[PDB]
DNA sequence: CAAAGGCCGAGGAATGCGCCCTTTTAGCCTTCTTTTGTCAATGGATTTGTG
DNA sequence: CACAAATCCATTGACAAAAGAAGGCTAAAAGGGCATATCCTCGGCCTTTG
């Protein structure tokens, strides 16, 4: 066991679970929505080409990010 | 000798019955002579002599004067171990309420008087008088009076008025009490008090009143009048070095009681006023309290220190108490530890014992031998011989040790394989030599671990080590029958290197005559160990009624394949060694050898495998270099592309095209993906190499690279650590779980610079800090489980029940993740398995489904077998061998006796140690989820079920919750539910739903599943969930063990219809009892009582034990003992933990026959 | 014992480091064996539950 | 008309704490009487000497 | 197979010592009497002072 091999397993699980959470948050494959689900605005072309399947424009997205930063 | 322990309240007279004398003075010893005092806590008259057969002063100094009482000091001349046995008593000048029966939560004095606790405490600490039988004068019995009020009420009442305050008041309240009379009045009120709180507490009180009647206790014995004194040698005042003494805290508390009691006698004799004598009585009360249980009053009195003193309740409870680590965990003689080394030449049944440890442990045996053979005249001469360590003590050592196992044990005994009997092989040096194939069971590496050896002393313990715990008997994991003798790292790399061909070695395509010739060719160096040759192989196949027909043929194998075939026993096919033979190939090789041939050929095979693996691994010459980390050339190309992608995403983010966290996610993903490309590129560079060849053209074969050979043979390592060695390191976490988005684009064949080596430290220190603390509480799940499943034992051969769970495959959405043959192997069928033709009884019944029957079952494609479960066993106070299954630690069926509950606890706890220590959510995982599972906690969001069957219907709208009623097709609908509209429904009001069906969605509380559907439903739920975790991490543990833990879980019953029986309605009873009760009452001309099955979390079920010696171990000793005293309980031992404590054989193992014969006597 | 403590608490201060028992028996009137046994009288022994 | 200050009390460390004198109680310390272990006599009943 | 010297056996006398057994003497341990009245902090609490 050596006490660093188990530490290795712990670190491996920690990094992998973090990596895959931050990957699942991407949702690359998606739907062409074409209009914001918050303000109905035109989600500009470049943002839909970068993130296929967005649901918020950058303004509503950053807004939501602030709140989910604090919590709730 | 006793067969049972009884307990009760101690009468004052009985406390004087124990006593040998009344301690009066507070003094301890003389301060000059150090002699015991005439009435101190350390007396000689009271507690006996100080030296053996020698009075205090010294007039009588002969053992011939035995038993006579000296005249000048009255100290009877006996042995001074008598002073460790004799109690004294203290005649309290005032009654003092025993703190356990007062400050315990229910407060037996309070709930027995039917009086509030604060009110008794007011009468007790001298606040308010209490009416104690105040005649007819309009006074209220137990009605408190205050001081002024008592005066003025006494005004106009020169008549008695009978009011008292203090502990004497409570004593006169209890003594006057009529218990059967109050039982009668409470029955008469329970007649006509048909309202919940009233008749509820009516019954809850009449229970304790009837119990106090039965137990023989008198109610007023809870008011101490005499106080017993622990004997001196249980609370010594021994001298330390240089005139120094060390005492117990108990002596301090005892002196405090004696002083205040003597001062109270003084105050009463001096006719002091009311304030002083009241305050002295309060002081004596607090002193006696602190003596019994220091800390329940507040505050814990401190000694000559800041810390509280330790008291009697402290002397029993707490891990420093008697139960915890003096009643189970004891220091043991004939034992010793050292530092283990390899000793790779031993067999599976022996251990290298150093000559010096062996000469110390086996000392009495050697003395007996030297005086038996005449080599030593007397035991003193033998002592001097073996002290000089002469030349014949060594021959005597060889003879004594010859067939005499030693138990080897390593500190975290997670399972029973952390103890094995080995035969000692005497060695030089001071390190214990431990077999290599045993480290997996012991969890022992040879980097400084130590092992403790114990010596079995009796013939019966020698035969228990040899027959039971010998290392060649335990080779299968008791959690799952796979062999625990899997060869680990030099062995598998040896067998992989030898059993692994290459395209053009020396001597290609020779046709050898057989394995002997291949070995003779290799060892003379004419052929290479992996040179594909046609070899003539004779394999023996028991394809018969065990007949072993021989068959010879011409296989195509490497030279090492055939060299290794020489070691494989007969019954094994030849395809077992004809592939590369990594790690799983070797484990499966041992496994098929065990399923064909049994235990003796498998032990021989395991040893031969270790020997040949080590030999051909040394000949392998398999070193590790720096040129063995082949960094791929396309690594910097891939990193340039990923760096360009992150630069592009940062440019877009700067232009407001993305947010901040969005771009963080994007860049973390870019780096993880480029890391995957680099790891893939490096492993495709490393996992193959070019080579020439018969005809001369280049040809690709699997690489003989050493780092890869070690990762790919399964010997050690894996492609992830390989990626960190030559590929890039990747992104690193923080302790919070966030991911630092500056990756480690370096490897370890290159270096990390100061910043990347700092960044890696975050996750490294987090992982090590967790692994250091998981090591602390390594065995808490095992202990929690052995608390509840301890007394469960296999006590019967067949219960006959036809109940059984339907074992089927688990199809996790797509394919099966665990087939039926694996879940069903080893279980006893409950009914006849019909062929798919639906008329052919495939496996009849009670047929131990071994591998033959299991293959027959998978062959016909019968995929739902009804097997008998430990949870559906009709046995009482045990389980039968048929409802249990096979052993899984031994291939055979379970024996009558085997203590399967402790096996189940350890088989779930030890494998759990390989699980994550912290829960992670993906279906959560880790050990804490498993512990919460077994605790059967209620999920906050319960998917609500359908309590009754019938047509669905709704009701009132939004009284907090939308209301619903289910109304049967022909029955009544008295059940309606306040379904939260938050609980978004699943079925419309116009679809008649069967009982036990989902209404809302979410986690199903197991209590509701058990109450709606069969016990089989709750058991399948629990095993499927917990095995979901255990399969999440990849760990294999059988369902038998979860099933037995569950059967310990749902072992309480709640009675609905009390029938013609003698059970109260809203009562919970041990289900194993109510079963026999209704069975008996239905035997005669009555009908049984119907109950609702219950369910308790393991920490809740283990708190309900039939005994109290056991229950005072893992519980609060104080509450359990107070309850047992007021109940007059007796422990008829009948348990594992109780018989451990009390010091006799347990009824589990070999002790089963002893207890059976003893029950024969006790029933005769 | 109280008198021994008083005289020592005074003498250590006035005399420097500490009073050796010969010095106390000289300053006191005792015979210097009584002083030694008074010194050897143990004091408030210890809780045997003390940590190790 | 409020504020500063003089007063009293309710709560804690501790550098804090008896002395001188009479009177019994323990125990050691010598002195003597008795039970006990020892040295020497002094025959007296088997062991050997003898023919 | 008959008669006198050689030697294990049991008391006597004298008696040296070991064991108590008391009597006496200290020192040690216990008990008794004592007669002006009464610190530092903190904080309420109220007199005085403006
Ligand atoms: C390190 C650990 C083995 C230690 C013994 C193994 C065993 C189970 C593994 C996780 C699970 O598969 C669930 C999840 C699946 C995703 O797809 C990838 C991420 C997750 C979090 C995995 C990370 C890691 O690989 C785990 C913890
Ligand atoms: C180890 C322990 C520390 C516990 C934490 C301390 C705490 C009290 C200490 C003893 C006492 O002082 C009494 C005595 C004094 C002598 O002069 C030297 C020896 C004695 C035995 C000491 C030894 C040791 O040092 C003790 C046990
Ligand atoms: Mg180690
Ligand atoms: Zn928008
Ligand atoms: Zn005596
Ligand atoms: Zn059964």
């Amino acid at each position: 066991s050596d006490e660093a091999d188990e530490a290795y397993s712990v670190t491996e699980q920690l990094t992998m679970t973090g990596i895959n959470r931050i990957r699942q948050k991407i949702n690359a494959h998606g739907i062409p929505v074409y209009l914001c689900e918050a303000c109905g605005n035109p989600i500009p072309e470049a943002r839909r080409k970068i993130f296929p399947g967005v649901t918020l424009c950058v303004e509503c997205q950053a807004y939501q990010e602030r709140q989910r930063k604090h919590y709730a | 000798e006793f067969d049972a322990i009884k307990i009760a309240l101690a009468s004052p007279d009985m406390i004087r019955s124990w006593s040998f004398g009344e301690v009066k003075k507070p003094e301890t010893i003389n301060y000059r002579t150090f002699k015991p005092e005439r009435d101190g806590l350390f007396c000689a008259r009271i507690f006996g002599p100080v030296k053996d057969y020698e009075c205090l002063c010294g007039k009588y100094k002969r053992l011939k004067h035995r038993g006579v009482i000296c005249e000048k000091c009255g100290v009877e001349v006996t042995q001074t171990k008598v002073r460790r046995e004799r109690m004294g008593h203290i005649e309290l000048a005032s009654p003092t309420a025993h703190i356990w029966f007062l400050k315990s939560l229910p407060s037996r004095i309070g709930l027995l008087l039917d009086m509030p606790l604060r009110d008794i405490e007011r009468v007790l600490y001298f606040e308010s008088y209490v009416v104690i039988e105040g005649g007819m004068t309009n006074l209220e019995r137990q009605q408190i009076l205050t001081e002024e009020q008592y005066l003025d009420a006494l005004e106009e009442f020169g008549d008695e008025f009978d009011a008292k305050m203090g502990a004497e008041a409570i004593q006169a309240l209890l003594k006057s009490m009529d218990l059967e009379q109050e039982c009668e009045q409470l029955r008469e009120e329970l007649n006509e008090t048909n309202s919940e709180t009233k008749r509820k507490k009516l019954t809850k009180r009449i229970k304790l009143l009837e119990a106090f009647v039965q137990s023989g206790n008198k109610p007023e014995w809870m008011i101490l009048t005499v106080l017993p004194v622990l004997p001196p040698d249980l609370r010594p005042l021994v001298p330390l070095d240089g005139g120094r003494f060390a005492t117990s805290d108990l002596n301090d508390l005892y002196r405090r009681v004696i002083n205040r009691n003597n001062r109270l006698k003084r105050l009463l004799d001096l006719a002091a006023p009311d304030i002083i004598v009241r305050n002295e009585k309060r002081m004596l009360q607090e002193a006696v309290d602190a003596l019994l249980d220091n800390g329940r009053r507040g505050r814990a009195i401190t000694g000559s220190n800041k810390r509280p003193l330790k008291s009697l309740a402290d002397m029993i409870k707490g891990k420093q108490g008697r139960f915890r680590q003096n009643l189970l965990g004891k220091r043991v003689d004939y034992s010793g530890r050292s530092v283990i080394t390899v000793g790779p030449y031993l067999r599976l049944h022996q251990c290298g014992l150093p000559k010096k440890m062996a000469l110390e442990l086996f000392k009495p045996f050697i003395y007996g031998k030297l005086e038996l053979r005449g080599l030593a005249t007397t035991i003193k001469a033998a002592k001097k011989m073996v002290e000089r360590e002469e030349a014949v003590v060594w021959d005597i050592l060889d003879e004594v040790i010859r067939e005499h196992p030693v138990l080897l044990n390593r500190a975290p005994t997670l399972h029973r394989l952390g103890i094995q009997a080995f035969e000692p092989v005497l060695i030089e040096g001071k390190a214990i030599q431990l077999h290599p194939l045993v480290c997996a069971a012991y969890n022992a590496d040879f980097d400084g671990d130590q092992m403790a050896v114990h010596v079995p002393l009796t013939l019966e313990a020698q035969l228990e080590a040899r027959a039971l715990m010998m290392s060649t008997n335990n080779i299968l994991s008791p959690a799952n029958g796979e062999p625990i003798i899997v060869p680990s790292q030099d062995v598998v790399l040896g067998l992989y290197y030898m059993t692994r061909d290459c395209v053009n070695a020396k001597g290609e395509g020779m046709v050898l005559t057989g394995p002997k010739e291949a070995e003779r060719l290799y060892r003379s160096g004419l052929a290479s160990l992996h040179a594909r040759v046609k070899v003539r192989i004779t394999e023996y196949e028991k394809d018969a009624n065990g007949e072993l027909v021989a068959k010879t043929s011409l296989k195509d194998t490497t030279v090492g394949r055939a060299i290794l075939w020489m070691i494989v026993p007969k019954g094994l096919p030849y395809s077992i060694v004809n592939q590369a033979l990594g790690k799983k190939a070797i484990s499966k090789m041992l496994n098929t050898c065990y399923r064909i041939l049994g235990l003796k050929p498998t032990v021989i095979f395991a040893d031969q495998i270790m020997y040949t693996g080590f030999a051909y691994a040394a000949r392998s010459g398999a070193s590790v270099g720096i040129d063995d980390m082949v960094i791929p050339e396309k690594k910097h190309e891939i990193i340039s592309e990923a760096e360009a992608e992150v630069a592009e995403i940062q440019e877009q983010f700067q232009s407001g095209l993305v947010t901040a966290g969005e771009r963080y996610n994007k860049v973390i993903d870019i780096w993880a993906a480029a890391n995957d490309r680099v790891s893939k590129a490096m492993m495709d560079n490393l996992q193959t190499e070019t080579v020439i060849n018969r005809d001369g053209q280049e040809e690709k074969q699997v690489s003989f690279n050493s780092i890869y050979m070690m990762a790919d043979s399964g010997a050690r390592g894996s492609a992830a650590q390989i990626r960190q060695l030559a590929g890039m390191r990747g992104l690193m976490a923080k302790p919070d779980g966030s991911i630092i988005e500056t990756p480690i684009t370096a490897n370890f064949r290159e270096g990390l610079n100061v910043l990347q080596y700092f960044i890696s430290t975050h996750g490294a220190r987090k992982g090590l800090a967790d692994t250091a603390l998981k090591t602390a509480n390594s065995g808490y799940l095992t202990r929690r489980l052995v608390d509840v499943a301890q007394d469960l034992v296999v006590t019967e051969d067949d219960c006959g029940t036809h109940e059984g769970i339907m074992m089927t495959p688990v199809i996790e959405g797509g394919d099966v993740k665990e087939p039926l043959r694996d879940r069903v192997l080893g279980r006893v069928t409950a009914e006849d398995v019909l062929k798919p033709g639906t008329a052919d009884i495939l496996v009849p019944r009670n047929t131990l489904l071994h591998e033959q029957w299991c293959d027959l079952l998978e062959e016909n494609s019968v995929d739902a077998v009804k097997v008998r479960s430990v949870v559906s066993c009709d046995t009482d106070f045990g389980v039968c061998a048929h409802c249990y299954g096979r052993d899984l630690a031994r291939g055979h069926i379970i024996n009558k006796g085997e203590a399967i509950g402790v096996i189940a606890a350890q088989s779930i706890g030890e494998p759990g140690t390989q699980l994550t220590m912290r829960t992670f959510h993906i279906i959560t995982g880790g050990l804490p989820r498993v512990a919460d599972l077994f605790e059967a906690r209620r999920p906050k969001e319960p998917a609500i079920l359908a309590e009754i069957s019938g047509i669905v219907s709704f009701g009132k709208e939004t009284k907090g919750k939308r209301r619903l009623v289910i109304t049967p097709v022909d029955g009544s609908d008295p059940y309606e539910e306040m379904i939260p509209k938050w609980r978004q429904l699943n079925v419309f009001e116009g679809e008649r739903v069967e009982r036990g069906d989902v209404i809302s969605d979410g986690p199903e509380a197991p209590h509701d599943i058990l109450r709606l559907r069969g016990v089989h439903a709750v058991t399948r739920y629990i095993v499927n969930e917990v095995q979901d975790v255990y399969r999440l991490q990849g760990v294999k543990i059988n369902d038998k063990h979860i099933e037995v833990i569950v059967r310990q879980m749902l072992r309480k019953a709640t009675i609905v219809n009390a029938g013609s029986s003698d059970f109260l309605e809203g009562e919970q009873v041990e289900y194993s009892r109510v079963k026999i009760a209704n069975r008996e009452l239905e035997a005669n001309g009555k009908v049984g009582a119907t109950y609702s099955r219950d369910l308790l979390g393991i920490t809740k079920a283990s708190l309900a034990t039939e005994s109290f010696i056991s229950a005072a171990s893992f519980q609060e000793t104080t509450r359990v003992l107070t309850e047992a005293a007021v109940a007059g309980k007796r422990d008829e031992l009948r348990g594992l933990k109780e018989n451990v404590i009390v010091g006799r054989l347990i009824p589990a193992g070999t002790g089963y026959a002893y207890h059976q014969d003893r029950m024969r006597r006790r029933a005769a | 014992i109280n008198k021994l403590n008083r005289i020592s608490r005074q003498m250590l201060q006035e005399m420097g480091r500490e009073p050796t028992p010969e010095e106390l028996a000289e300053r006191m009137l005792m015979p210097e064996d009584k002083i030694r046994k008074v010194l050897k009288i143990a004091k408030e022994p210890i809780s045997m539950e003390t940590p190790i």
